[PDB]
């Protein structure tokens, strides 16, 4: 499946701190997001030397998926402490600036482990992106080596696919039934 | 030209009651096309198959995941039916279509 | 990973009798593809009341895949004898019609298994894509529940940028280096 | 022994699987569905191959005879109920299967191939093994052939009428009869 | 109209009844026999080509198997006619093993 | 498959002392009958208070088997002494008569374990019925509960489809190929 991530069945519950987009550390778990689509994304590392213009476009874009009752959250295995500095040093300085997501903190190494995007030589996640439905299934799987970022687009029209399937599920009886009356000739 | 699906009855089947949980990537040139075809020569169009699926407390559901250029020309001629063969299935006949989207049919 | 696929490692090979785009059986491996990119794409089954529009999708779309120099193939548990009969049943009767690309059989689910998209309770890949570098080097893992597909556009998106990183990588040494002569004051 | 799980004597293994029932539909039918029945439950190995399939239309045309016999003809393969619904609209004239007068089960996890022993692990297929299970649900026959010999519906019928004829002999009161020496 | 083993197949050809390998017994009923037979005389183009496999052995030897058809190479046979309309599938020696079994032989 | 005999492998070798229709005792092997076709048959007990007509009309019709290239060959758990014994017990006071074809003896149930028909509980062999190629490879497995018996013609049906098929594999190359002279046009 994906180190313990199955399509179908429950995502794999993490409890680690955050920072928030307010800036404060919270400790927050992804059954706290039942009721809400989740989009789960895992980036390497924090202050690499790459413009970090990825995980910025899903901060910048996030109005698009709160639109769709939809959170998405980020993480990497640096400490929040990493994390509230990465927020708080500017862009300018290769820094990744404020953001409108939560960036969760795996310092065991245990959430990227159960979600299988652990590269285990380096001890870093991979660029592993994860759908999970307002009951806490898994929908999708996204794994892209380290070099290749994950598109707003793609992630939204997924994001709308799985709500419009989920949405014709509401059905109630038909109240229709076939017979002599219904037959075409 | 019939179905692999459904090789007796053709019932005409309210749009209104078919079930369309995938969406449809139309090429709004097969629509028109068979839009014409429709007015032009019904005979020519099969019927779409739905799967008739009773619930657990024996509510029936009528599910369409097929001619999906079809249902989009008989929806924009504002028609009331649509000719189909119904195929009675089961519940785990439908978790192949919709996985964790599967609802609890009563 | 993905069962046994992991990224950054060689993908697992297959040997399996496949239908090609003539009409024809050959007997094919991963491993022939050797100095392709390949999309390797498993579908759930043949002759579903679905309109197979996906898979058709990547038929109609294969010279944009042959002109990037990358070879899509699809796969599902049903045999060859299958496969070769939902070509030849054509799309107004709820079949497939002819293909540009091969349709891979694995009828001992141990292709599936391998790339971790077995579903077992049903015995059904999900919704998997994997790309895999001319160097047979898994690259990119895309997982979807059955409801859902996938882009032609997206998946042309990661093969060029994947070869776009590979290319960058043919470099020679620098003929500069740095000192006394280069400083900016 | 016996055969990978199905043994003589014993009650057949039970399978639950989707099958193409005569009229079109797909239901869930489990062997257990049965009892009070005799069953020839026989396997074939793959659909939509390029044999004339004589040997399932046999089973199917003759099926009047079972029924007379009180007992079910079930056809099964790996292939799934999407595919055996196909081999049965696909006509004659082009390679396909015709409708059918049985019930057609799809074994997609080739967990009920592997039950009764009739798995052929190198190609993912079962071989032609037919059993025959009586009203009880207590296997009595097993017969499998290699791949390119078929099944007479004659010596099916032969084996059902004896097992029921000594079946029903076993229906039996205490005698009222003693000797006097 | 066209054959689910053929179909997106162009070329018929007039393959000699003495070159297909026909290794499974046939269980004619001789009404559908007779039927056809018929049918071809009054009709040829009423009657679809059979679908024979075209194997190659270890040494590049051709074989042409005819599975199918059954009744309509028993209809030819009759009208001792020297060949019959067939499209011809190429195929593996592993493709024949599902047929033939330890009948299978190996083919040079 | 069934005990340890599997349909397509070769069928499970055995040596044992058989009763030979000349009325000797030879120890035979499976491998013994490698270029003949082998109907295998277990029954369960000699000497038992049923017409043996299973076992005769395999005996009777022994020529039509012969005539195929193929040996019917019968065994049961019951030593050679007791084969013999039956042989030479006539059928009217309910033995078995003279055989057209040998007798094996499974005293150790080890062949009938084998050959997946052995009857635990009574230490006994099921009505077992085994096809078997000339070149030693298992093509066919029957298998009977102990009140229904065998029919020849199904027998010789088989060995006769088995055979069949098995020659239409000695071919040679076809000496025609497709090409422009081959080629039917459109009409």
């Amino acid at each position: 499946s994906s180190g313990n991530a199955k399509i179908g069945h429950p995502a794999p519950n993490f409890k680690a701190t955050a920072v928030m987009p307010d800036g404060q550390f919270k400790d927050i778990s992804l059954s706290d997001y039942k009721g809400k689509y989740v989009v789960f994304f895992f980036y390497p590392l924090d202050f690499t030397f790459v413009c970090p213009t990825e995980i910025i476009a899903f901060s910048d874009r996030a109005e698009e998926f709160k639109k769709l009752n939809s959170q998405v959250i980020g993480a990497s295995v640096d400490s929040h402490f990493v994390h509230l500095a990465w927020v708080n040093t500017p862009k300018k300085q290769g820094g990744l600036g404020p953001m409108n997501i939560p960036l969760v903190s795996d310092p065991k190494r245990t959430i990227a482990q159960d979600y299988g995007v652990l590269k285990a030589d380096e001890g870093i996640s991979f660029r592993g992106l994860f759908i999970i439905d307002d009951k806490g299934i898994l929908r999708q799987i996204t794994v892209n080596d380290l070099p290749v970022g994950r598109s707003v687009d793609e992630t939204l029209r997924l994001v709308q696919a799985f709500q419009f399937t989920d949405k014709h599920g509401e059905v109630s009886p038909a109240g229709w039934k076939p017979g002599s009356d219904t037959i075409k000739p | 030209p019939m179905s692999i699906h459904s090789g007796a009855a053709v019932h005409n089947v309210p749009l209104s009651v078919l079930i369309r949980p995938l969406p449809s990537v139309l090429d709004p040139a097969k629509v028109q096309s068979l839009v014409d075809t429709i007015r032009e020569d019904p005979d020519s169009v099969p019927p779409i198959d739905v799967l008739w699926i009773k619930g657990a407390q024996g509510g029936d559901y009528f599910y369409s995941f097929g001619g999906c250029h079809r249902y989009a020309a008989y929806q924009q001629l504002q028609r009331e039916t649509i000719p189909a063969k119904l195929v009675q299935s089961t519940l785990s006949d439908l978790r192949v279509y919709l996985g964790a989207s599967t609802p609890d049919l009563q």
